[PDB]
């Protein structure tokens, strides 16, 4: 099954500056919605699957 | 004498509302430093 897996790949912390808040929603916004959303979900299947 | 007498009384009243000048905006100043924090964030 690891042929079928995803790595954990690190997205590119693209900072935006709200006033004195600096920090990059792209990177927050790909580790949830894939690197821990789509990953764990896939994960899942494969471990059911194995 | 008594005229300049109340003028030296007088703008000293005008001193006491110039010291409360000094401390409405250095209170601002205050203010606006609070909403001015040094953040700790490095990543």
């Amino acid at each position: 099954t690891s042929l079928y897996y995803m790595k954990h790949q690190d997205f590119d912390c693209g900072r935006v500056k709200i006033l004195f808040f600096s920090f990059c929603l792209g990177r927050m916004m790909g580790d949830l919605f894939y690197n821990y959303v789509f990953r764990y979900v896939y994960n899942f299947f494969l471990a059911i699957f194995g | 004498a008594i005229l300049l007498a109340e003028i030296n009384y007088q703008m000293y009243l005008d001193r006491q509302i110039q010291e409360r000048i000094l401390l409405t905006n250095s209170i601002m100043l205050l203010q606006n430093l609070k909403a001015a924090q040094p953040t700790a964030d490095f990543s």
